[PDB]
């Protein structure tokens, strides 16, 4: 924002906002699959106890 | 005098305070394309070399 | 539809565009950054001179 005028500055930050959202989308999705993997172990642990 | 195309000059400017309004006031300077920084921000940065 | 008519000197005729800086824009007539319209400027040296 310091080096670029207002219109182009958005063009550039669009790449970062979509880029960083893609980083969080991947992070959350990996957590969802891991959470289900832990749950199947928790249900097995509850079954054995 | 300005140099020729095939042997272009290179002057190193350092250790001073940069004001760009003198450029805009004197002569039209029709083409002022900039490739890494917007001209209106040139007054709010600091340059290495 | 609103029409604004005036006469400037031909040196700064291109400072009408929003986002520019200068005496005429900052002190006489400035347009918003989100201007939605058109501008028509011509030379009338045959009449006013």
């Amino acid at each position: 924002f310091s080096r670029l005028d207002p219109p182009e500055a958005e063009v550039q930050i669009d790449r970062l906002i979509t880029g960083r959202l893609q980083s969080l989308q991947t992070y959350v999705t990996q957590q969802l699959i891991r959470a289900a993997e832990i749950r199947a172990s928790a249900n097995l642990a509850a079954t054995k106890m | 005098r300005f140099a020729s195309v095939y042997a272009w000059n290179r002057k190193r400017i350092s250790n001073c305070v940069a004001d760009y309004s003198v450029l805009y006031n004197l002569a039209p300077f029709f083409t002022f394309k900039c490739y890494g920084v917007s001209p209106t921000k040139l007054n709010d940065l600091c340059f290495t070399n | 539809v609103y029409a604004d008519s005036f006469v400037i000197r031909g040196d700064e005729v291109r400072q009408i565009a929003p986002g520019q800086t200068g005496n005429i824009a900052d002190y006489n007539y400035k347009l918003p950054d989100d201007f939605t319209g058109c501008v028509i400027a011509w030379n009338s040296n045959k009449l006013d001179s």
